[PDB]
RNA sequence: UACUAAGUGGAAAAGGAUGUGAAAGUGCUAAAACAGCAAGGAUGUUGGCUUAGAAGCAGCCAUCGUUUAAAGAGUGCGUAA
């Protein structure tokens, strides 16, 4: 079992997830319909390798690793942590924690906040 | 050490003691995606979910003032789900989770500390 | 199965055996395995 | 450890005797035999339902004989009760194998005519023409014959042809 | 490669390097250092093998010392000749080193990268080598 | 998950029928045909319910009883 | 030939390309014990020849393999099923169509490209090329 | 009284080694320590340069956090990642 990451505008794209065992336009209008509300952005997608496999496909929200760029209003996401790059506001960090709360092994904000603390270390710019 | 041992011991049959509740479930291939499936479950609940030391185990249920000395905190991958305070969701959402596998392994324990079997209990708990 | 004269483990598997009273260094490859090294 | 490995006797039909050179073991599965080494400063006494090996000094090569020694009585003992067996998958395209007697003979690569004789106690079956199964009377007789028959032909890397053992794989070589 | 400035005499006696160490008997700068077990002498070409090996296995820091500076000479009599004509014909530098003789420390990028690069430095010279840490 | 069984046909057209219980994913012709000699037949599962509405349009437009979860 | 296995080839064709090919005749043998085919719309033919033909030995049908034929058999008119409904209806009935109307229902589809029949033989052992001939004729 | 396993004795080294034996120590454990085995060995996360992708792990640069008893931007092998 591998992990993807693609554009969410198509799931055309892709022929490892096709060679699976699921048709090709199945999953492409599945996921194209059930992200009609917002498309056309990175979206993290899960699947499992299954023999019969119809359809065993999910999808997760924006993924928050890298994310902060978006709240920090930059892009080229740092290779070392030596200068910082930008101030993101503490409270958006939380309220981003908090929306990715139930996802994670968090079971509190503040964990989650500690998980974004963690994968902000890299892009030199913490939680400030 | 081993007074670190026993102090440890002291606070988990304390524990116990105070939260009259606490089943004990063994599971086969214990997997951590399925541990954590289950511990977000109970979320926000007492309760905790490990495998705790075999003799640190049954020294505690031996000092906890519980059912048997040493009867079955040997042989097996000791996963252990100390039911904390409040049980009921506790013992509700591991039964099912019991149901939902093929079996799962009844180590030992009680919803509040009087034994009896596990098809009375997700009857009684219902 | 090379020969040297300082034998210092380059891969994972890089074990030693004093067989039959001689010494043959032997490797999971067929490649890393040596000989009087 | 197995200085301290304890051997439990099935005095059911698998009895042991001693010679301090030739140890017979009964059982359903005819009999063992094992060659005592001469002056062993090892003592193996059979008792009841357990069998116990102590040495009577201190020596180096005494730890690798109580090591050696429970070894081969354990063998001995599953030998006698059960036995050994192993499967063997012959992948090839026109390789097969048959039996007439005790000989064996093949369908493999060469232009000349293959045949191999089969030892005592190593029962084999050839259920279909590239599988193999040899049940044999001890571990070292059903190995070395394993290693006699997998020695005309062995796969290889850059292809998997030969006699595989059922439980080993094999890597990829680029065959241009 | 390391030479002295000025020569007053350029023919000094042959060389012995027997003795004990009698300076620069020990490591007084780094954080390692290593030590020779008998009394060698160590020419130019190796010198240089040794410190190139240890510029390239160093990173890009580390601070490393030399006890020491080429300073003796060694004559070359020409070949082919009969005996006695005077001395031989000027050489290559050299440096004399005692039985039990520090010659070499190392500091910055600690102890794992410190040995492997002192053993990346023995490795280019006949001296059986003996790694030491020097003690504060 | 939601999905569709075909009851009783209507027109009596085995030949389209037929051809319905194929266009699902490719099967063949003997055991498509196997299938809907069989009054009750499950057409597929573990689909999402969008194109088993899809199924189920085109099983209601050809024309027959139709059951469904 | 070694490695020439009658299903590696019809399950190849349709994993490679999924042309609908329809195999017709089934051969006697596996690459040493070649001997003969079993017609799908005639009887058995053996071919004792190992080459240079020049006789086809008329058998029935080997009666292990009759299943083998009706499956088949309950498809192959079931393939040229696609061409009319009274077709369909002899099937339900479980009456057998005419020998000929199958055989020019298979040209119709082979000349349409429909689909396309696979038959077996060995060139170095010269058997059942006669039947191509034929098939080729019809 | 200790050593030998080489006929060392009975020629040589750069070198390397769970070779043997002894000594000086340093820790845990009979509750059963260690070896092996039945397993798990996870998430933010496919962090970024970039290999007409950076994805755990060609490499390079950072080189953290959450639950857990356990999991290291991973320990390595290995894959086009």
């Amino acid at each position: 079992i591998a992990k993807i990451n693609l554009l969410g505008g198509q799931a055309k794209p892709g022929p490892a997830l096709a060679s699976v065992g699921i048709n090709m336009g199945e999953f492409t209008k599945q996921f194209n319909e059930k992200t009609k509300d917002k498309q056309g952005e990175m979206i993290p997608c899960v699947i499992t390798a299954y023999n019969d496999k119809s359809f065993d496909f999910i999808l997760k929200t924006t993924p928050v690793s890298i994310l902060l760029k978006q709240a920090a209003k930059l892009e080229k996401g740092a290779k070392n942590a030596k200068t910082i790059v930008g101030k993101i506001t503490m409270a958006k960090a939380k309220e981003i924690a908090q929306y990715k709360l139930v996802d994670l092994n968090a079971n509190t904000v503040e964990a989650a906040l500690k998980m974004v603390l963690g994968t902000a270390k890299q892009m030199g710019i913490e939680v400030i | 050490a081993k007074k670190d041992k026993a102090q440890q011991v002291a606070d988990v049959s304390h524990l116990l003691s105070t939260s009259a509740g606490f089943v004990i479930f063994d599971y086969t291939s214990m997997s951590a995606i399925e541990a954590t499936s289950i511990r977000k479950k109970l979320f926000k609940n007492g309760s905790k979910i490990k495998v705790i030391k075999n003799n640190i185990l049954r020294r505690a249920l031996k000092a906890g003032k519980f059912e048997g000395i040493d009867e079955t905190a040997i042989k097996g991958k000791l996963a252990v789900a100390v039911g904390v305070n409040e049980i009921v969701e506790t013992l509700k959402a591991v039964d099912g989770v019991v149901k939902a596998k093929e079996a799962m392994n009844f180590v030992c324990g009680y919803f509040d500390n009087r034994a009896f079997n596990s098809a009375d209990l997700e009857k009684i708990a219902k | 199965m090379k020969v040297r004269a300082s034998v210092k483990p380059i891969c994972k598997d890089c074990k030693i055996i004093k067989r039959h009273q001689i010494v043959r260094v032997i490797c999971k490859t067929q490649k890393h395995k040596q000989r009087q090294g | 450890k197995i200085g301290n490995r304890t051997i439990t006797l099935d005095p059911a039909k698998v009895n042991l005797n001693f010679q301090k050179d030739h140890i017979a073991v009964k059982g359903p599965l005819g009999q063992i035999e094992l060659k005592l080494p001469p002056n062993l400063p090892l003592k193996f006494e059979l008792k009841d339902n357990n069998l116990q090996i102590t040495r009577n000094n201190e020596l180096k090569q005494s730890k690798i004989f109580h090591g050696t020694y429970n070894a081969l009585i354990t063998n001995a003992i599953i030998g006698v009760t059960q036995g050994f067996e192993k499967k063997l998958r012959l992948v090839g395209v026109g390789y097969r194998a048959n039996v007439e007697g005790e000989t064996l003979n093949l369908q493999l690569g060469y232009s000349h005519p293959i045949k191999e004789k089969i030892p005592k106690g190593l029962t084999v079956k050839v259920e279909k023409n590239t599988e193999i199964t040899i049940s044999g009377i001890s571990k070292e007789l059903v190995g070395q014959f394993a290693t006699e028959v997998r020695k005309w032909r062995k796969p290889e890397p850059y292809k998997g042809k030969g006699v595989l053992y059922f439980d080993e794989v094999i890597v990829r070589k680029a065959g241009k | 490669m390391l030479q002295p400035k000025r020569t007053k005499y350029r023919k000094p006696h042959n060389v012995s390097y027997e003795g004990k160490a009698k300076g620069n008997s020990y490591v007084a700068f780094g954080e390692y250092g290593l030590v020779a077990t008998k009394g060698n002498w160590i020419d130019a070409r190796a010198i240089e093998s040794a410190r190139i090996a240890i510029s390239k296995c160093l990173g890009k820091t580390g601070k490393m010392w030399i006890r020491i500076f080429p300073h003796m000479s060694k004559t070359k009599k020409p070949l082919e000749v009969r005996m006695g004509s005077g001395k031989g014909n000027p050489e290559f530098w050299v440096a004399v080193v005692k039985q039990g003789t520090v010659m070499f420390e190392v500091a910055n990028i600690p102890e794992s990268q410190m040995i492997k690069a002192l053993t990346r430095a023995g490795h280019k010279l006949p001296v059986t080598w003996k790694i030491l840490k020097r003690e504060e | 998950e939601v999905t569709v069984k075909v009851t009783g046909y209507t027109d009596n057209a085995k030949l389209a029928v037929l051809k319905l219980y194929r266009e699902i994913a490719g099967v063949g012709l003997m055991e498509a045909k196997t299938a809907v000699e069989k009054l009750p037949c499950v057409v597929k599962q573990d689909i999402k319910p969008e194109e088993a509405e899809e199924l189920k349009k085109r099983f209601v437009e050809v024309g027959a009883t139709v059951e469904i979860k | 030939k070694t490695g020439a296995n009658f299903e590696r080839s019809v399950q190849s064709i349709q994993q490679r390309l999924g042309v609908k090919a329809v195999p017709i005749q089934l051969p006697i043998g596996a690459e040493n014990d070649f001997n003969g085919i079993i017609d799908l719309i005639e009887e058995k033919v053996y071919f004792f020849d190992g080459g240079k033909e020049e006789k086809a030995e008329e058998k029935p049908i080997p009666d292990q393999f009759k299943d083998q034929v009706k499956q088949m058999r309950a498809h192959l008119v079931e393939e040229v099923a696609n061409f009319d409904d009274q077709l369909m209806a002899d099937y339900l009935e479980g009456k057998e169509i005419s020998i000929a109307d199958i055989k020019r229902c298979i040209r119709k589809g082979v000349i349409g490209c429909q689909f396309f029949p696979v038959l077996c033989g060995s060139a170095f052992k010269n058997k059942g090329i006669k039947l191509l001939l034929d098939a080729v004729v019809d």
